[PDB]
């Protein structure tokens, strides 16, 4: 139950192919 | 780019077949209103002559 340092608490803490397949064709 | 262009050029045609299907509706929907103005005007064909 000893408090810890504050600077240690602050220390521990498929949509791609759907266009390519349509850009290769047209 | 040509692979775009003709691919676009058919899509424009897809709206032309749209657009006349709107236009041939207005040529319908005007006429009844024009009919709704003949049936009033043939009233006056009597009344003025009265």
């Amino acid at each position: 139950s000893l408090p810890i340092e504050d600077n240690y608490i602050r220390e521990v803490v498929s949509k791609l192919m759907e266009c390519v397949n349509d850009a290769v064709q047209t | 780019l040509g692979k775009v262009s003709d691919k676009s050029r058919e899509i424009s045609e897809k709206y032309i077949e749209e657009s006349q299907a709107i236009i041939q509706e207005l040529v319908k929907l005007t006429m009844e209103k024009l009919e709704s103005k003949f049936t009033k005007l043939c009233d006056l064909e009597t009344q003025l002559e009265m």
